[PDB]
């Protein structure tokens, strides 16, 4: 399952309402009830990454409210309410059913 | 509605768990369906049974039960210590349109996530 | 729960290496321990996982030749093996854990090669 | 927790209605806490009751929905048919929090599956 994403790099500096988009090669409505199986990770260049959003719309505990995620059947996106001082580094996307598969970059 | 595998998502206390359960036939004696989770041991798996009756009013019944296993010393095969039960029943009538039944089902489904129920069940404290 | 890996390693040519993940504070009853790797710089790849409730011997494609996952239940330590070293011994490998089908909860620091 | 106004969203077949209900006291005889909706008529009332017991702990929830029809040759309305519901939990003394939470969440999520909606909305055996 290939997980295509936005181009490699952006150049947003400050204040901009930057959004990150992603596309899937197969519908992610695996669960019987209508629940998606995506998750967004961010990784600083130094240490291991962290988890930000799971189920494509639920924020993880200990995350500022500036992050917001919305999802659809096969076209997902990640929008942040403006960029703060420390919101840089690579952002990853993952599906975690059957065979997990990452893919993409910033 | 033919029986098939059901995958529930976003469950648990923290909201990250999930379970997959698959059909296990229908009992001809009383016409009750069955489902269970592939737990590698027939006696330590969560199971669900759903059945709808016929008339002078209809009746839908759902039962949920799941055991907890503990391997006490002096033995090798695990046994069951305690079990948690559940029960749901509906009593619609003949002249009831699908709108009312759907309203009742949605009301019951959304009433199990309000703070009142999640406080009265998880902590077992009576409402006052 | 928190887990940490065990030390950078430096190997030459093609031999066998020992990578271990020390996990403390959780039980293997339902969780699955993944072995994601990042290679170098950009992108990251999956390897496999060990879960007692799903078989515990599931490997990513084209990695069965160069992977072997074994777990010691008494010491709660999971260590994986490598057989051939041509380009696999390139950069950092990670160690992760999580629920049966849920996301990856917490990771430890990765050893570099 | 003490009783308070409870509002429910995305209720209905199409997921657009909204049900708001407020407390209606506590019965001291057997300790059931009631709820009700301000429908301006006590008889045509949607009511919900919840109560827990003390020792094998038992939790019970009942839902009642009356349907009003304009009686022929009369002024005041009368109830024709009623729709019932019931939930019962039977945890034990040594049961932890996680087991009860798992049971409750499983019951909540399973009730939105296509199997249950087919078995309830259309009343066809599985």
């Amino acid at each position: 399952i290939v997980m295509s994403q936005s181009p490699s790099s952006l150049a947003v500096s400050i204040g901009e309402k930057v959004t990150l988009t992603c596309k899937s090669s197969q519908s992610l409505l695996f669960s019987s009830n209508q629940k998606n199986y995506l998750a967004w990770y961010q990784q600083n260049p130094g240490q291991s990454p962290k988890l930000l959003i799971y189920w494509a719309s639920t924020r993880e505990s200990g995350v500022p409210d500036r992050f917001t995620g919305s999802g659809s059947g096969t076209d997902f996106t990640l929008t942040i309410s403006s960029v703060k001082a420390e919101d840089l580094a690579i952002y990853y996307c993952q599906q975690y059913f059957r065979y997990p598969a990452f893919g993409g970059g910033t | 509605a033919k029986l098939e595998t059901v995958t529930l998502g976003k469950i648990g206390k923290d909201g990250k768990q999930t379970l997959v359960l698959n059909p296990r036939g229908v009992n001809p004696t009383n016409g009750v369906a069955s489902l269970s989770q592939a737990g590698a041991v027939p006696a330590l798996e969560k199971r669900v049974t759903v059945s709808v009756s016929q008339p002078k009013n209809y009746k839908v019944q759902v039962k949920i039960q799941n055991p907890t296993a503990c391997t006490a010393n002096g033995s090798c095969d695990p046994s069951v210590t305690r079990q948690a039960y559940a029960d749901v029943t509906f009593s619609f009538t003949q002249y009831s349109t699908d709108e009312e039944r759907a309203f009742v089902r949605t009301e019951l489904a959304a009433l199990l996530a309000s703070p009142l129920l999640i406080d009265a069940i998880d902590q077992l404290n009576p409402a006052y | 729960v928190q887990l940490q890996q065990s030390g950078p390693e430096l190997v030459k040519s093609g031999t066998s290496v020992k990578l271990s993940c020390k996990a403390s504070g959780y039980s293997f009853t339902d969780h699955s321990l993944h072995w994601v790797k990042q290679s170098h710089g950009e992108s990251l790849e999956w390897i496999g996982y060990f879960s007692p409730n799903n078989g515990g011997t599931i490997y990513n494609q084209k990695f069965m030749g160069k992977a072997t996952l074994t777990v010691d239940r008494s010491s709660s330590t999971a260590y994986m093996d490598l057989h051939n070293l041509t380009s696999a011994d390139s950069a950092v490998y990670f160690c992760s854990t999580g629920w049966d089908y849920g996301p990856f909860d917490s990771w430890g620091q990765g050893t570099t090669l």
